[PDB]
């Protein structure tokens, strides 16, 4: 797989297809959709199955490039859960002026630029995975 | 009255006094975390581009 | 939110809201400020209000401090006593509180609308913090008189040079001028984007006008065009340095002997090592930007600023400088911005060299060891103090000629300002003179020096080739037959119908006239192009036909008179009802009815 790639939803419903077909139930990869809570669980399940075939550095924060005075930044506007697949950001907004502190908080407690702004690492005292130092 | 009320006068003037002062330290170091926070955020940005 | 009064400096954080600025003022000083004027609305770091629901009373006067907050009369609780007592409002530091009477003048400034000539006498004529204050206030009025205007939609795009563009509907459309930068905005439907800023400009004729652009990414049909703005910022920096006479050069390390041209302006160049900031008067065409480069050449092993006004100004000032200069070079004013091509030469954030030419307005934070300022006859109090506030050399130097136009100041209707109190560098140097003055002029011809010298000036500066052709042709003015409540003088141009063949080597003057509807009736029916003196500060012309309007003062001006005859490099005609302007001025009188 390439780095880059972290949609992953036809291949949840294709694999969906190829092992399950009969289940006579909706399912939808993405839990933004669902209707109420037990519609929740119900594919929360099958994504907790799904996701152990694929990379496991694609999950986590999504982060992108975004301007504010003239000043490039990197922040994250969604999440891909290994259970809620993709969730996207609803107010995100590129060229900004000024923050005020609402926002200051919420970019200074990001790991985003923490991370991004690190060395790499590879700490073999553990096994899980790591990510920068 | 003239010896107790006006003393209920200075106490109340005392505490208003003390907390608008502690208010205007809640203000001052709220714009020096401010001012913190933001310089840490730019030396932190230009490391990466 | 804690400061020191306005007025005697006393620590405070008590401010009167009702005033636009909000100032800091002790507790006599905003006792006197709200007992006296309409500003009933008085706050510390928290608000003084009614804290009662339903009860929106104002007035501090009419408020009881109670048990935590205070209270109107009403629901005042019974142990409770007022906020306006013994002379001082209810805040911090009661008792060294000092105060004063210089009320009034606060009162003065602080109730003013700077619609006539005298509040700018008097903010001119006032204290220190008082002229600052005065500065502020009268910015944030002119910012909000300028945000009361709106909006320009297009009609068409001719070219990226030639646009259409009509105004908002029932609004005062904005006049073809190069101060008022219009950014523009294009909606996708959904996001509205800002398009770049653009500057406008009188055309050949109407509607199509003229206008430049800082971007190639061009106008379309629905844009619209709004001014841009900002917020008006405080200052901290006084005005003016202090003068300090020096009795040897302070550090300031001078060269050899490399270009002896310059030696009528290093007689006065070790002056400018003497003192701490002085003045010079460089009128239009004299030893200026020659002065500023040989200072530059001679104490070459210093940080110098050079600093204009507009993009026009600093281009101007930059031109004869890469010249005498090594680049090298620096003159790095706007990143983002300059709605006309400013500099093109060097990087944009550096401080690499140590000559720097930049504009006063987006000076960033930079440390040198003189700052030669020209064009003082277009500065206010305000770039003063942003001078002040943004540059900490070793020495400093003002030039430029009182004698020339002044700032806009559109809200000025009901009188005119001298340049004495113009501001405080033309006011010192119309008092005690510039005390360094610069001889003589070489570019205009002696004809409009030595006579022209006559006027505002004291008969001392000079230049070189009289002739030729210089006659004033004294026509009667005829009645106004304006379109616009701009007057037409048609009977005045009523002595040019017989002139387009009369003059064989004039068919590339220029007509000069101080309306801009004057400018453009005339080209309608034209032959050679127009530039009001507005538009000039820095060009220069070979032939002109100075063209005046009505006998009113506003065409009698010496001042635009003299920076309209100071354009010319060989002949210039006067076609007014002169009184007594031609009895300084010394040509062949010439008539209409006759060719001779
Ligand atoms: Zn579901
Ligand atoms: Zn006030
Ligand atoms: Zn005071
Ligand atoms: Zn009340």
């Amino acid at each position: 797989w390439d780095l880059l790639k972290y949609d992953f939803t036809e291949e949840r419903l294709k694999l969906f297809d190829r092992y399950f077909k009969y289940w006579d139930q909706t399912y939808h990869p993405n839990c933004v959709n669902c209707l109420d809570d037990r519609c929740i669980l119900h594919c929360a399940n099958f994504n907790v199955l799904f996701s152990t075939v694929f990379p496991p550095t694609s999950f986590g924060p999504l982060v992108r490039k975004i301007f504010v005075d003239g000043v490039p930044f990197v922040v994250s506007t969604g999440y891909h859960f290994r259970e809620l697949g993709v969730v996207h950001n609803q107010d995100v907004n590129l060229h900004s002026s000024r923050l005020s502190f609402k926002e200051l908080l919420v970019y200074a407690a990001d790991p985003a630029m923490h991370a991004a702004s690190g060395n790499l690492l590879l700490d073999k005292r553990t096994t899980c995975f790591s990510v920068a130092a | 009255r003239d010896a107790a009320m006006q003393r209920k006068l200075e106490k109340m003037a005392d505490q208003a006094m003390t907390q608008m002062y502690k208010q205007a330290r809640s203000e001052d170091k709220r714009a020096k975390v401010t001012s913190a926070m933001q310089t840490m955020l730019f030396t932190m940005l230009r490391k990466l581009d | 939110a804690v400061g020191a009064c306005v007025l005697c400096n006393s620590q405070t954080s008590l401010r009167c809201g009702a005033c636009i600025r909000r100032p800091f003022l002790c507790c006599k000083c905003c006792y006197d400020h709200v007992i006296s004027t309409s500003h009933k609305l008085v706050l510390s770091v928290n608000p003084y209000v009614c804290n009662a629901p339903g009860c929106d009373v104002t007035d501090v006067t009419q408020l009881y401090l109670g048990g935590m907050s205070y209270y109107c009369k009403s629901h005042k609780p019974p142990i409770s006593f007022p906020l306006c007592a013994n002379g001082q409002v209810f805040g911090l530091y009661k008792n060294t509180c000092v105060g004063s009477d210089n009320v009034t003048d606060f009162n003065a400034i602080a109730t003013c609308d700077w619609t006539n000539a005298g509040d700018y006498i008097l903010a001119n004529t006032c204290t220190e913090r008082l002229k600052l204050f005065a500065a502020e206030t009268l910015k944030a009025t002119e910012e909000t008189f300028k945000l009361s205007y709106g909006i320009a939609t297009v009609r068409e795009v001719l070219s990226d040079r030639e646009l259409h563009l009509s105004w908002e509907v029932g609004k005062p459309r904005p006049p073809l001028n190069r101060n008022y930068v219009f950014t523009g905005y294009r909606v996708t439907k959904n996001s509205k984007v800002q398009i770049g800023e653009y500057t406008f400009e009188k055309g050949d004729y109407g509607d199509a006008v003229v206008y430049r652009g800082t971007t190639t990414y061009k106008l379309n049909v629905g844009d619209y065009f709004v001014l841009t703005s900002h917020t008006v910022m405080p200052l901290s920096a006084p005005t003016l340095v202090p003068q300090e006479h020096y009795v040897r050069i302070t550090g300031l390390y001078p060269t050899l002997n490399i270009s002896d041209e310059f030696s009528s302006n290093v007689a006065n160049y070790q002056k400018v090592g003497m003192q701490k900031y002085s003045t010079l008067q460089g009128p239009p065409g004299t030893g200026k930007s020659h002065f500023a480069i040989g200072l530059a050449l001679y104490y070459p092993s210093a940080r110098i600023v050079y600093t204009a006004c507009s993009h026009a100004a600093v281009d101007a000032l930059c031109e004869k400088a890469l010249k005498y200069l090594p680049i090298d070079k620096c003159s790095r004013i706007i990143p983002a911005r300059a709605r006309v091509e400013c500099f093109d030469k060097f990087k944009v954030n550096s401080t690499l060299e140590q000559y720097v030419f930049c504009t006063v307005n987006a000076l960033p934070e930079t440390t040198a060891d003189i700052v030669v300022f020209d064009e003082i006859s277009m500065a206010t109090n305000y770039d003063l103090s942003v001078v002040n506030a943004r540059l900490r050399a070793k020495h400093y130097v003002y030039i430029g000629d009182p004698a020339q136009l002044p700032a806009p100041r559109t809200l000025l209707t009901k009188g005119t300002l001298e340049p004495e109190y113009f501001n405080s560098v033309c006011r010192l140097m119309k008092t005690i003179g510039p005390d360094m003055f610069l001889g003589t002029c070489r570019r205009c011809p002696a004809e409009i020096v030595d006579t022209v010298s006559a006027l505002v000036y004291d008969n001392k500066l000079k230049a070189h080739k009289d002739k030729s052709a210089q006659c004033f042709k004294m026509f009667y003015k005829g009645v106004i037959t304006h379109d616009v409540s701009s007057a037409i003088n048609r009977p005045q141009i009523g002595v040019v119908r017989e002139f387009l063949t009369r003059n064989p080597a004039w068919r590339k003057a220029v007509f000069i006239s101080p309306y801009n509807s004057q400018n453009a009736v005339a080209s309608k029916i034209l032959g050679l192009p127009t530039q009001t003196v507005d538009s000039s500060q820095g060009s220069e012309y070979d032939y002109v036909i100075f063209t005046q309007t009505t006998e009113t003062a506003h065409s009698c001006n010496v001042n635009r008179f003299n920076v309209a005859i100071t354009r010319a490099k060989v002949g210039i005609l006067c076609i007014m009802s002169d009184r007594d302007l031609y009895d300084k001025l010394q040509f062949t009188s010439l008539e209409i009815p006759r060719r001779n």
